[PDB]
C-alpha cells in the first residue's frame, strides 16, 4: 500500500492538543508496492 | 375579533384532525403534490428544513406500510404546524407568472 | 433634453470630394485632438487569380518595410517618433492602410500613406525575408479552428470561383511569388478611382483635399486599354466539407445560406433576424434567462461553448448563417435548435422579439461608430460598397420599416428550403448528414 | 458646412457625503452611465478571498427591485448592456443604451449595486462560473504571471488576485457578498459618471439613491511592498517573465516620470509587423538574441504604490539572455545615457497614447471614473499633457535609478531551467 | 463576453517573431457582462 | 557479477545542489497552519551532521 513518511475519503480530524503530537514533520519518503 | 374568527378556525382545526396526516407526524406542506413549482421550492429549502422534511415523510411511509399511526402525544398539533414551504413556493409561483407575463407581450 | 432621433440629426455630414485623377477623398469632422486617416483600396483575393492568390497579403507584409524616399525602417521611425500608429488589413474584397495620429500630424500622415501606396520599394532581400514569415503565419493559422472552419466554408460554398480562395493564399504560392507578380498586382489594382482617402477626427475637409492634390495627384488615373478588372459573379454551391479530427477537444461548425450582397436593402432585415438569434459565450451572465431561445437552451443544457450569427457581404453575394463550438455529443442538438429558430422566424416571427432585434441593431450600430478609427473605416469601406456614406438617420429609417412580417418574408427568401453550405472541423462524428441538415431547412408542418 | 457644434464641457460635483458625480452631454445617440466603486480585490483579506470575483459575476442575480429574469430581459429588450469591470482597486458597474432608455437601465444599475439580495440558491448555482471564468482568463500566460507578480511583490491587499483562489470556489457565502457590499459600496467610496446624461438627473439619482453610510474607511490597510519571486514550472513552449521594483503611486509627479520611462524603454508596437526601431528594450535584446522574442516595459500605478519594470517572452534556453539584456538596457539609462530626442519622442508616444485612449465613450468613461476615485477631480487632457511636458530627463533617469537599486519582485512561467533567480541578475 | 486585458479549446500558436510583438504585458483588468 | 555489471551512463551525484533560500506560501484555508523554517545544515556523513542530530 502507498506510503508517505516524513516524521524523522475524508481522512479524519485532529482537534485536541494530545492528538496533534507526532504530526509535526521531523525528509520525505515515498513507497509503492503490489 | 374572537367570535366569528374562532368558529372558522374551529372548523379548520376540525378538518385538520379529520385529514389525519398529523397522525403520521406529518405537516401540511409535507403532503402537497409535487409539481414543477413544488420541486423548485423544495430544492430551495435550507439544509435543516430539507432534512427534516425527508425524515418525516420517511417516518410516515414506514407507518403507512405498517398501517399504524404515532401515539397521540406525537401527533402534529394544529397550532404548531409550520408552513415552512409556502414562502418559497409563493416566490417560485411569482417568478413563473412574471415569465408568463413577459411571454405575452 | 434631447431624444434619440434628434441626436441622429446632430451627427456631422460626411463631406466627399474627388480629385482629377479619380481619387475619392472623404471625411467626417469631429472635435478631437486625434484622428484616423487611411486609404481604402478595392482590392483583395477575389481579384487575384490562382497563380497570384497570395500577392495582396504578401504586399501587406512589404508595405511598411521601406519606400524609395524613406528606405528601410525610416518610415517606421517617423511614425513611432510622433507617437502615431500605423496599421493595415486585407480581406477578400478590400485592402486598407491607415494611421492613428495627432490631428496636428495629419499633413505628415497623409504624406506617408501616399508614399506607401505609390512608391513601395519591394526589395528582393525583403521579399525573401517576408517569405518565411508568411509561411510561419500559415502554421499559426492552422491552430485557430475558427479561422480554419470559416476558410473551409468559403472553400466549399464558392467552390470553383475566386471567392473560394483564402486571403493569404496557398503554401506553394508564397514560395514562388516573384517581385514581378507583386508589381503587376500593384500597378493593376492600385488605381485612383478604386482608392478612397478617408479620414475622421479633428480636421477640416479642405486640408484633406489639399493634401490629396498635393501627395496623390502623382497617381495614374488612366486605366489600361482593356485591362480594367471586372468582378465576375461567384457561383454559390450547396455543399459540405468535414475535416474529421478527433484529436481536437471541441468541434467547430459553420453553416450558411447564400446572402444577397452589400447593396441589397434586405440586409437590414436579415441583420435584425440575426440579432434575435444573437450570440452566446460560456462566460455570459444571462444564461437561462437570455431572450434568444437558442442562447437560453444552449446555456441551460450546455449545448455549446459559443455561437455567433453572421451576415458576410460581398459583391452581389454573401454568406448568411451561424457558427458554433461544442462538445462532440452536442453537435446534433445545436444543429437542431439552430435550424428550428431559422424556421420559426421564417414562419412565426412575433412583433416583440423583432423590436428586440431592431433595438440590438440600433445599439450595435451606434456603439460601433464610437471613435476616430471605426468611423474612418466606415467612411472608406462604405464609399467602395455603397458608393456613398449612408447616414445613421437613414439606417434608422430602414430599421424602423422592419416589422414581424418583413422578417418572416425576408428570412423565408434566404433560408426556407434553400441548400446550405456546411463546414465542420474537429470531433464531428455526430455532425448530422447533409440530407438531414437539408431536411432541417423546411418544416413538414408548414 | 459639416462643422460640428461647440462641444459642451464636463460638469463635476462632490457631495458632502463623499460621493462624486460627473456628467458630459455630448448629444450622442447612445448614453453611458457607470458607477465606479473602491471595492477591488485589494479590500479582500485572507478570510474572504475571491468574494469580489463572485460579486463581479453576480450583476444579473435577483435584486429587491428587479428579478434576475427581468434584469436580463429588460436590458436585452432595449438592446442595452450591463458590464462589471474590476481591477485590484476598483469595481466599475457600467450600463449602455440609447438615450430614451436611460431611465430603465439606471434603475437596473441602482438595484444591482444598492439592493442585491444574494439569494442562497442563486449564489450556489453561480459558484461554478468562477471556475469557468477563471479558466478562460488563465489561458493567457500573461494573466498567471501578473497575478503571481503581485502576490510575490506585496504582503497584502495588492497581493490579492483578481480571480478566486481555487480552494474558495464553492465556499464564498451570501453573507460574505452582503458584508462586502455593505462596507465597500458606500457614498465616500463611489463615483457616478454619465455620458449622454444631464447633470441634474445624475445629481438627483445620487442624492436620492446613493446616500449610503456606514461601512469602512477609504483605502483600508496600506499595501506593504515586500519583494520576492514566484516560479511556475509548466513546460510551456515559451517562457514568460516579469521583473519589477516599487515605483510610485498614481497621481504623484514621480509616476509621470515612470510613464515617460515606459515609452523610452518601449511599451507596445506602433507599426504592424515592424521592427520597433525606437524601442530601446527591443533593440537591446535584438542585438544578442536572434530567436523570436518579445520585450516590453511594464507600468502599474496604484493609490498607495506602484510597480515598474519589463516583461519578456522568449525561448526557454534564451530566457536568461533576454532578461539580462533587458535589465542592462535599463541600467545604462540609470547611468545617465539618455538623450533629449529620446525623451521628447517618448512624451509624444505617451501624450498621443493618452488622447487616443479617450476618443471612445467607453475609454473616456473609464478615465473619468478612475480619476474621480483616485484624485477626486477631473483633470482635462490639456492639463495632462502639461504634466507630461513637465517631466525632465533627470526625472526619467532617477526613475530608472530607483528600479535598478530597488528590491525586486519577479514572476515567471514555463520551462525555467535557464530562467535566473533574482540574485542571479 | 469575458475579458482579460493587461497590455498597458486550443487558443492558437505563436511561432514567429512578428506575431509575438504586442503580447508582452505592459496591470490586469477583469470584465464580465451579459 | 553476472547480472549487475552495467556500464555507461553518468557520473556520481550529477550536478551539485545549490542552496538558495526563499519562501513558498500556500493559502488554502485549512483548519490549521503548517509551517517549516530551516537553514542549510550539513551533509550526511560529516561530523557536523551528528551535532545537528543531537540538536
Ligand atoms: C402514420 C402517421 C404519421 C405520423 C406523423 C405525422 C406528423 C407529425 O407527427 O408531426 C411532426 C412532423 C414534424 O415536421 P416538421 O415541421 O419538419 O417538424 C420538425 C421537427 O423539428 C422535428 O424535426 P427532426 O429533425 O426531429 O426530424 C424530422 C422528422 C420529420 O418527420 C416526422 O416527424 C414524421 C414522423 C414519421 C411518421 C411515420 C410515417 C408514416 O423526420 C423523421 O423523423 C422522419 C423519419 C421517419 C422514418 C420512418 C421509416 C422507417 O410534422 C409533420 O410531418 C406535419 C405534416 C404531416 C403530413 C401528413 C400528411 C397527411
Ligand atoms: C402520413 C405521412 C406522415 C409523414 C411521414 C414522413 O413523410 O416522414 C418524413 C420524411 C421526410 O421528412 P424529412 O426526412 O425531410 O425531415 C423533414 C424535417 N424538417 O419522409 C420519409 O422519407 C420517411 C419515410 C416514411 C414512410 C412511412
Amino acid at each position: 500500500r502507498g506510503v508517505a513518511g516524513a516524521l524523522r475519503d475524508l481522512k479524519r480530524s485532529v482537534l485536541c492538543r494530545e492528538s496533534l503530537r507526532g504530526q509535526a514533520a521531523g525528509p520525505l519518503v515515498a513507497s509503492v508496492s503490489l | 375579533v374572537s367570535a366569528s374568527s374562532r368558529w372558522l378556525e374551529g372548523i379548520r382545526k376540525w378538518y385538520y384532525n379529520a385529514a389525519g396526516f398529523n397522525k403520521l407526524g406529518l405537516m401540511r406542506d409535507d403532503t402537497i403534490h409535487e409539481n414543477d413549482d413544488v420541486k423548485e421550492a423544495i430544492r430551495r429549502l435550507p439544509e435543516n428544513l430539507y432534512n427534516d422534511r425527508v425524515f418525516r415523510i420517511k417516518r410516515a411511509l414506514d407507518l403507512s406500510m405498517r398501517q399504524q399511526i404515532l401515539p397521540k402525544e406525537q401527533w402534529t398539533k394544529y397550532e404548531e404546524d409550520k408552513s415552512y414551504l409556502e414562502p418559497y413556493l409563493k416566490e417560485v409561483i411569482r417568478e413563473r407568472k412574471e415569465r408568463e407575463e413577459w411571454a405575452k407581450k | 433634453t434631447a431624444t434619440y432621433a434628434q441626436a441622429l440629426q446632430s451627427v456631422p455630414e460626411t463631406q466627399v470630394s474627388q480629385l482629377d485623377n479619380g481619387l475619392r477623398v472623404a471625411s467626417e469632422q469631429s472635435s478631437q485632438p486625434t484622428c484616423t486617416v487611411g486609404v481604402w483600396i478595392d482590392a483583395g483575393s477575389r481579384y487575384e487569380s490562382e497563380k497570384n492568390n497570395g500577392a495582396g497579403y504578401f504586399v501587406e507584409h512589404l508595405a511598411f518595410k521601406g519606400t524609395k524616399n524613406r528606405p528601410g525602417n525610416a518610415l517606421e521611425k517617423e511614425v513611432e517618433s510622433m507617437g502615431a500608429h500605423l496599421n493595415a488589413y486585407s480581406t477578400r474584397e478590400h485592402t486598407a492602410y491607415y494611421i492613428k495620429a495627432l490631428s496636428k500630424d495629419l499633413p505628415k500622415a497623409v504624406e506617408l500613406l501616399a508614399d506607401i501606396v505609390q512608391n513601395c520599394s519591394l526589395e528582393d532581400s525583403q521579399i525573401e525575408k517576408e517569405r518565411d514569415v508568411i509561411l510561419q503565419e500559415l502554421q499559426e493559422n492552422d491552430t485557430s479552428m475558427r479561422d480554419v472552419v470559416f476558410n473551409y466554408l468559403h472553400a466549399t460554398a464558392f467552390q470553383g470561383t475566386p471567392l473560394a480562395q483564402s486571403v493569404e493564399g496557398p503554401s506553394e504560392n508564397v514560395r514562388k511569388l516573384s517581385r514581378a507578380d507583386l508589381t503587376e498586382y500593384l500597378s493593376r489594382h492600385y488605381k485612383a478611382p478604386r482608392m478612397v482617402l478617408a479620414a475622421a477626427g479633428g480636421l477640416e475637409h479642405r486640408q484633406l483635399l489639399d493634401l490629396a492634390q498635393k501627395h496623390f495627384s502623382g497617381l495614374s488615373g488612366t486605366y489600361d486599354e482593356d485591362a480594367v478588372p471586372t468582378l465576375s459573379p461567384c457561383r454559390f454551391t450547396g455543399s459540405q466539407i468535414c475535416h474529421r479530427e478527433d484529436g481536437l477537444p471541441l468541434a467547430h461548425v459553420a453553416i450558411a445560406v447564400e446572402g444577397p450582397g452589400w447593396a441589397h436593402p434586405d440586409n437590414v432585415a436579415l441583420q435584425v433576424a440575426n440579432a434575435i438569434i444573437g450570440h452566446y459565450d460560456c462566460t455570459y451572465g444571462g444564461g437561462a434567462h437570455l431572450s434568444s431561445p437558442l442562447a437560453s437552451i444552449a446555456a441551460t443544457n450546455k449545448l455549446c461553448q459559443s455561437f455567433q450569427t453572421f451576415n458576410i457581404c460581398y459583391a452581389d453575394t454573401g454568406l448568411l448563417g451561424a457558427h458554433f463550438v461544442c462538445d462532440h455529443m452536442s453537435i446534433d442538438d445545436m444543429m437542431f435548435v439552430l435550424q428550428g429558430q431559422w424556421m420559426r422566424l421564417c414562419t412565426s416571427a412575433t412583433e416583440s422579439e423583432v423590436l428586440r432585434g431592431k433595438n440590438l441593431l440600433r445599439n450595435a450600430l451606434v456603439s460601433h461608430l464610437d471613435g476616430t478609427t471605426p468611423v474612418c473605416e466606415d467612411i472608406g469601406r462604405s464609399l467602395l460598397t455603397y458608393g456613398r456614406r449612408i447616414p445613421l438617420a437613414e439606417w434608422e429609417s430602414r430599421i424602423a420599416e422592419v416589422d414581424a412580417r418583413v422578417v418572416r418574408e425576408v428570412c423565408s427568401k434566404y433560408f426556407y428550403d434553400q441548400c446550405p453550405a456546411v463546414a465542420g472541423f474537429g470531433p464531428i462524428e455526430q455532425l448530422p448528414d447533409y440530407n438531414r441538415i437539408r431536411s432541417g431547412m423546411f418544416w413538414l408542418r408548414f | 458646412a459639416g462643422v460640428p457644434p461647440h462641444p459642451q464641457d464636463l460638469e463635476f460635483t462632490r457631495l458632502p457625503n463623499g460621493l462624486v458625480i460627473a456628467s458630459l452631454e455630448n448629444y450622442a445617440p447612445a448614453s453611458r452611465i457607470g458607477l465606479f466603486i473602491k471595492a477591488g480585490s485589494r479590500y479582500e483579506n485572507s478570510n474572504n478571498l475571491g468574494t469580489s470575483h463572485l460579486l463581479r459575476l453576480a450583476s444579473s442575480l435577483t435584486t429587491k427591485g428587479a428579478s434576475s429574469f427581468k434584469i436580463t430581459r429588460g436590458i436585452e429588450a432595449v438592446g442595452g448592456k450591463l458590464s462589471v469591470t474590476s481591477t485590484r482597486e476598483n469595481m466599475a458597474y457600467t450600463v449602455e443604451c440609447l438615450r430614451d432608455d436611460v431611465d430603465i437601465l439606471m434603475e437596473f444599475l441602482l438595484n444591482v449595486t444598492t439592493a442585491p439580495e444574494f439569494r442562497r440558491w442563486e449564489v450556489a448555482a453561480l459558484q461554478p462560473q468562477l471556475r469557468i471564468d477563471k479558466a478562460v482568463a488563465l489561458q493567457n500566460p500573461q494573466a498567471h504571471v501578473i497575478e503571481n507578480l503581485h502576490a510575490a511583490a506585496y504582503r497584502n491587499a495588492l497581493a490579492n488576485s483578481l480571480y478566486c483562489p481555487d480552494y474558495r470556489i464553492g465556499k464564498v457565502t451570501p453573507v460574505e457578498l452582503h458584508d462586502y457590499v455593505q462596507n465597500h459600496f458606500t457614498s465616500a467610496r463611489m463615483a457616478l459618471i454619465g455620458l449622454g446624461v444631464s447633470h441634474p438627473v445624475l445629481k438627483q439619482v445620487a442624492e436620492q439613491f446613493l446616500n449610503i453610510r456606514g461601512g469602512l474607511g477609504l483605502s483600508g490597510a496600506k499595501a506593504k511592498y515586500h519583494g520576492g519571486e514566484i516560479r511556475e514550472q509548466n513546460g510551456d513552449s515559451l517562457v514568460h517573465a516579469a521583473l519589477v521594483a516599487e515605483s510610485a503611486a498614481i497621481g504623484s509627479a514621480e509616476a509621470n516620470a515612470f510613464s515617460v520611462l515606459q515609452h523610452v524603454l518601449g511599451a507596445g508596437p506602433h507599426v504592424k509587423r515592424g521592427s520597433n526601431a525606437t524601442s530601446s528594450l527591443y533593440q537591446a535584446v535584438a542585438k544578442g538574441v536572434h530567436q523570436p522574442f518579445d520585450v516590453s516595459a511594464f507600468n502599474a500605478s496604484y493609490s498607495d504604490s506602484g510597480l515598474f519594470g519589463f516583461y519578456t517572452i522568449s525561448q526557454a534556453a534564451s530566457a536568461g539572455d533576454v532578461i539580462k539584456a533587458a535589465y542592462n538596457q535599463v541600467k545604462t539609462i540609470a547611468q545617465g545615457n539618455l538623450s533629449n530626442p529620446d525623451v521628447q519622442a517618448a512624451k509624444n508616444k505617451l501624450k498621443a497614447g493618452y488622447l487616443m485612449s479617450v476618443e471612445s465613450s467607453e475609454g473616456f468613461l473609464d478615465e473619468v471614473g478612475s480619476q474621480a476615485l483616485a484624485a477626486g477631480s477631473y483633470t482635462p487632457p490639456s492639463t495632462v499633457l502639461q504634466q507630461i511636458d513637465a517631466v525632465a530627463d533627470a526625472d526619467v533617469i532617477n526613475a530608472a535609478k530607483k528600479f535598478v537599486s530597488g528590491r525586486k519582485s519577479m514572476a515567471a512561467s514555463g520551462n525555467l531551467g535557464h530562467t535566473p533567480f533574482i540574485d542571479e541578475l
